């Protein structure tokens, strides 16, 4: 008999489950994901003045390893290190290796400055090795010189070299100490005298004694060249007192500004953009969370221990 | 739910209604009809858009590497880093689980509220000319043609014009 | 409260009612009665169970020692650890205080809503056969025996049966 | 909003009403009047005071310096500290943005609820002696002088006194 | 005159106070605690292949202190260190002591491998001390050898010993350097010539000088034996060049898998299970928070600065 | 015809915008700020027994630099370090410098205790420098003595000094090692002999060799005095075995109780109170957040990356 006007709301055949404060299994009309599971196995480098070191290890660009010849200077906002990158052609280690690497990867370029260092007639500065090949023939680190006596067996002269920082910014100086494989080898290069290398600045001081002893061969060399480094403040000088066994710097390095340091194995794509990176590649999502890796760099979604978190975008689904 | 309208006194939703979230079905002499309510539909969608704008976002904070991928870190500082990262991840996992749960509860109850508010707007329009069915319908105690029904949906229905007829039909 | 039912128009709760959370008391010629509502009681308890399931939980993250109990740690890294742990504790203390405060607010208001939704379900059942007391009661304008009262509780009460009697008693 | 009262069926607020948050305007033969409701105003203010007590607070945790202002820190521990501080700041920024957004949503909806609860208290007082306007007003179907209006505001209005007059005026 | 049906809700005489967003003192029908205050002063070790070191310090199981004889090898998933545990019978220290201890407590077992080292007829390798008593008589660390010449005061020969890692996993080698109290005791063991210990592998290299100087007695000895350690990679050798003062390893150690390291004073209970531990014992709660200690290990409730946090499990209590 | 009663709520002409979960631009009747932007460029030190070091560096109070003469002892609950504060008049560095500074800034006072150390007639203990001027004339660190041979070029005697902790609390002992600029300088002060400084306690052991090498002048000195430190437990002794190059302590330090360490450039105000400080000054806010600095000390509002967060203190504003 009486006319009816009814009120109601939509529904859908295929509803979605979401979690609420009170219910683990709540069916709603629509939902969207908040946690990214998908990765891109590429380094999205569009709008980035990037530098792919490839075979070159970051420490290598300061000492000038053959592998790092293309990467001795320049400016970048992003620097990419690869797996099993070569730092030392001739076998050796760097004191505070990790501290130095982290410092380079933080940087946004490298400038080189000539030390000016000159040597007497008795000193040969062009000492090379078969471990560091360049242009097919024997060579050495491009930013250092191997100092040896010209006359086999002759005692190395007590020389003193001093670098002054004329610049307004701090400069990174690296040097090496050669450790001979035998007593005979030591005597032919630096003479019969006991060796002492003293380094001195306003902020740094240290003595180095070349250790001489038989050891297993690495890259066909029983000898070791261990690297050391320090910062030289503006207007300050650093003095090297040595009687043989010092690997002296031809050039010092200056790190310029700030940049993003990426350790990854993924290929470069200059077509896509990204602000978030990890070992496995890039993360381009607008989503607020991700479950790919807790090790990420740049502006990144926060890592969560969740496969999925579904955010309701519609009312309860109540079907007929 | 909180407001009792959806999964409440309204027994189920309408798969038929695809042009809006909320709306009306009427029955009169003239036959049957269906129409979506725009104002109440857009109110619900606008509120959900607002949530997505706030939630689909990352911080603009630039983070650097502190662990090396390709070399051993000092074992002591490595343990400190591992403890910190695991603690931060536990917090963000908790915040993410709580954010979405809390927002889901609100979205559901907000949508329920919009349904109830439409039902109350109509109840007050019809005044003494109709009675509540109990299932979200109003039994109208007068001839309500398609022009009358459209006036209810458009919030232009004047109760005083049908009052005398309606009160007689109700008292019987 | 948000919904006005509990610590609102209902002046106080019933210590007498021990077989449920929400329910009815009736008076008729034949005498007095009390009965709990199952559906609305179980709705409230199920929602609180759900909260306890989500909240009474720890993370499955394995944490190792970074401080030594029985030896000095380096003073610099010791201060870093102390600053980090105190920062993490400040966050978890805040999250815990906020979680429980927010969930308590919701639990209270949810329970209020279930009371109101029951009252509205009954109001709409009784239609024109009753009037609101103002204190959560309905004055029923007809003879309602224990079988009639049971029909109201069981949502099977048909208003049309008692309508003619009721409208006469109301208009007087 | 959630409860439909504010920015809802009440079309706008009253800049005129400066002595309270919620209140009444009446019109009768005797003229016009305005009065604030204390109980409902104080209920809203007390709930907002409670929030400010909880939120306007810092932790009593004593923090020491871990970064030096006037000297270079070890580069490795410096990077760890920078990563930790940035991570903690991202969390606190997120919690602060969420706390205030969530509390703002609640404050607004709470104030809406107090308006609706006052309207429902009055509706139930007037019983069958009045009808809902639809815009938050009650059309009273009897002579209601300034003493009668004051009785409605003071929750002392007895419906039974004016019932017979009112039901006659309503049925006509 | 008209029949009445009233709607209502339960209440209780004895309600509970909880905190809400708006009210500090809100009475509800029921509540439950979210913060654990109660501790168990026991180590719940049911379903755990545990090892209580007791008197033995973890470093002691690598060098083989008398106290650690029962603990020289084995496998575990949980390792328990106690207060004032004896690392060294003989007074001394370990370089990177804390790094090594943390590494052992992380481990889930220790295997021992013989170095195989043999010595000439002129050297006696059964040299013992009164600091390390075993079987009633003087003895030494079980995994190291102190050997001296037949002539006290005679100059120690410049010997070279080499350990090779035949295994497929990395091995942890420990050795000690004796630091005499006076010039007299420096001459009697290693002779008048200046003492120098060189260690060399592919990945490790270092020189050590025996320090001689007067110092207080510890366990009735002014002399000190400081331990040094390094990892030896699979297929690699480690070479010890010494002219006296070096305490050579009989056996090297191999750490197996992963385990949970607990520092506690609490007794063991094999009846109860737990995943959370601290100095004072175990924490068995289902609750999400705790205020017992910020120093915990395992899967743990998060530490909060709160006596109690009550979670409402019922509506407002409004009594009659 | 009918009398009416209308229900309503207040409004205001000039409303405030706040953010909600769903709306970025929500107008309400009133709001208050939750993030503090305002700073006080002063150190609020009312109700605090504070100590402004000014020109004195905290490490300087332990060794007794001229600048730190007023600050050699005392008690405080707050200690204020300034920019370019002087620690070393004579050029040098402290091993674990930052660890020691943090330890002093944590303390609430310093007491001094005489070591009692006496030297032979062949040792001169009153060795001074022009780098540390006091009362117009050449002088040295007040809590140390420079030991040199009385007869120039003569070998420094092998002396032994031992400090015992008679107190019930731990004592902080500092000593220095002089590093000469040339071999000539070394021979005139400590003689031709090879130099060894051995330090020994129950909990500490170390050898120091004076490094001798050419380096730049700092404060007109090519020589360096590097400081070392350790804690000496109650009832324990520390023994110095040296044959020249040791800078020996006249007094040891005892750190008393706990205090708040502030690094700032801001002036002191004794009228205002504060519990939160940073480089730029104090933070007196009752607000829960701040965006002034992430580097703060004391009981502090948490740092957020937000200009403003407005908290609604009233209903939606719907004006006429
Ligand atoms: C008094 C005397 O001249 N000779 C005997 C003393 O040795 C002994 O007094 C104690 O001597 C202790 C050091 O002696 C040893 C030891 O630890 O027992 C002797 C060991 O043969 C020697 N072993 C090895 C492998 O080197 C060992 C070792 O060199 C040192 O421990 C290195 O520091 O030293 C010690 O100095 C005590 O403080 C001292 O009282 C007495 C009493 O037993 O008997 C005397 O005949
Ligand atoms: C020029 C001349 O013939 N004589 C005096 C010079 O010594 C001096 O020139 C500087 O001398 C420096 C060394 O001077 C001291 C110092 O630091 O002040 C003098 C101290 O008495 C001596 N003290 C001790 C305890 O040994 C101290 C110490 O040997 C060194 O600091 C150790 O490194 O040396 C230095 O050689 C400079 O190169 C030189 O400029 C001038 C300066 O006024 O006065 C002349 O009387
Ligand atoms: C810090 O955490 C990571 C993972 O929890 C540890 O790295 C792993 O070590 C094991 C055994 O060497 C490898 O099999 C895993 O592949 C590694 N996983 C990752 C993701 O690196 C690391 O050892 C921990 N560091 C410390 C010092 O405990
Ligand atoms: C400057 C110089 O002398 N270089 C020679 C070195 C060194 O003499 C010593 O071997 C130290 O390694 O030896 C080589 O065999 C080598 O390493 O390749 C040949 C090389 O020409
Ligand atoms: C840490 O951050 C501050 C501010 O961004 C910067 O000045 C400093 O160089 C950083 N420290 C390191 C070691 O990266
Ligand atoms: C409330 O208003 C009434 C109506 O005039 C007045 O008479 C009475 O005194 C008031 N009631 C109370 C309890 O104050
Ligand atoms: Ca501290
Ligand atoms: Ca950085």
């Amino acid at each position: 008999d009486p006319d009816k006007i009814c009120l109601g709301h939509h529904a859908v055949a295929n509803g979605t489950i979401v979690k609420t404060l009170t219910n683990e299994q709540e069916e709603v009309t629509n939902a969207t994901e908040t946690v990214e599971s998908t990765s891109l196995n590429r380094l999205c480098m569009k709008g980035r003045n990037h530098k792919d070191l490839g075979n070159c290890h970051p420490i290598g660009m300061l000492i000038g390893t053959p592998a790092c010849d293309l990467h001795l200077t320049g400016t970048w906002d992003t620097l990419i290190e690869r797996k099993n990158a070569i730092a030392y052609c001739y076998p050796g280690a760097t004191v505070n290796e990790e501290a130095l690497r982290q410092k380079i990867m933080e940087s946004g370029g490298i400038s080189k400055i000539n030390t000016g260092f000159t040597y007497g007639s008795s000193i040969n500065s062009a000492g090379t090795t078969k471990a560091c090949m360049r242009n097919g023939g024997n060579s050495f680190y491009a930013e250092l010189k191997w100092l040896v006596s010209k006359n086999k067996g002759q005692n190395f002269p007590q020389t003193t070299n001093t670098y002054r920082n004329a610049d307004t910014a701090e400069h990174l100086i690296m040097w090496g100490i050669h450790h001979p494989s035998s007593t005979q080898e030591k005597n032919d290069l630096y003479g019969t005298q006991s060796l002492s290398i003293s380094v001195g600045s306003s902020t740094y001081k240290n003595n180095f004694v070349p250790v001489v002893g038989a050891r297993p061969q690495v890259n066909g060399q029983s000898g070791r060249i261990d690297f050391h480094w320090t910062l030289v403040q503006p207007g300050d000088k650093i003095t090297f007192s040595h009687n043989g066994g010092l690997i002296a710097p031809s050039r010092v390095s200056k790190l310029i500004g700030r940049g993003l340091g990426i350790q990854s194995e993924a290929p470069i794509d200059n077509s896509c953009e990204s602000k978030c990176f990890w070992r496995g590649g890039s993360i381009n999502t607008r989503l607020p969370f991700q479950n790919l890796s807790p090790r990420t760099v740049g502006q990144c979604p926060k890592y969560v221990n969740k496969k999925s978190l579904m955010l309701a975008t519609g009312m309860r689904n109540v079907p007929e | 739910g909180l407001f009792g309208a959806i999964a409440g006194f309204i027994e189920n939703g309408w798969e038929g209604m695809v042009d809006g979230w909320y709306g009306f079905r009427h029955q009169n002499a003239q036959g049957t009809g269906q129409a979506a309510d725009y104002k109440s539909t857009q109110a619900a969608i606008d509120q959900i858009t607002g949530k997505l704008n706030r939630i689909i976002k990352k911080t603009n904070t630039e983070f650097e590497s502190i662990e090396s991928e390709f070399s051993e870190i000092d074992h002591q500082i490595g343990n400190v880093i591992n403890w910190t990262k695991d603690s931060i991840t536990d917090i963000w996992t908790y915040q993410a689980e709580l954010l979405v749960a809390m927002e889901n509860q609100h979205t559901i109850d907000m949508a329920d509220s919009e349904m109830l508010n439409l039902y109350e707007r109509v109840r007050k329009q019809l005044r003494q000319n109709a009675e509540e069915d109990g299932k979200g319908c109003f039994e109208i105690y007068h001839a309500c043609d398609d022009s009358c029904m459209e006036s209810i949906r458009n919030n232009t229905y004047d109760h005083s014009q049908y009052r005398e007829e309606a009160l007689l039909n109700r008292l019987n």
